[PDB]
């Protein structure tokens, strides 16, 4: 299936992937496209937050659904 | 004028469908940075939508 | 006597309790009331969260007292 990436600058990244696919992996998908590191992508689903250590059945994600990606910078 | 403080912040709104929007432009004038602002608000920095 | 309780939409609900009357209890009215299951219901006074097994007065609970309803949507 495939899924859409919503990221802050209003760029859509289109994604395949299978239910069975885990969030590390779909981040480490983006890296591959993007570039950006899966340390500072935090998947947000919703408003809520994707745990690293789970996989798209465990939020219900399913094809087309957009996933939000939130960025982080703890300098202070 | 507004105007990309505006476009920022719909972004977030999208982003996160349980922000108080008016907190949002408050954290962009701040930060004026998204990949700050929305990293804010998951750590704590905005108040959610408690009932008082 | 009666109870305010308040959920996070702003909405404010009076609730006919007594003392004697157990959390366990008074959430299963709401249960019954607004439909929304025991298991999401996290009942907030005074920053502190109340006990199902626990009395109204248990807490010092006093009339027309409001109550904070936070729910807990895990998986959703």
């Amino acid at each position: 299936m495939q899924i859409f990436v919503k990221t802050l600058t209003g760029k859509t990244i289109t994604l395949e992937v299978e239910p069975s696919d885990t969030i590390e992996n779909v981040k480490a998908k983006i890296q591959d496209k993007e570039g950006i590191p899966p340390d500072q992508q935090r998947l947000i689903f919703a408003g809520k937050q994707l745990e690293d250590g789970r996989t798209l059945s465990d939020y219900n994600i399913q094809k087309e659904s957009t996933l939000h990606l939130v960025l982080r910078l703890r300098g202070g | 004028s507004n105007s990309q403080l505006n476009a920022m912040a719909h972004q977030i709104q999208e982003m996160f469908p349980q922000v108080p929007y008016h907190l949002v432009l408050q954290d962009l004038q701040l930060t004026r940075s998204v990949e700050i602002t929305t990293d804010n608000i998951l750590e704590g920095r905005i108040q959610v939508p408690f009932p008082t």
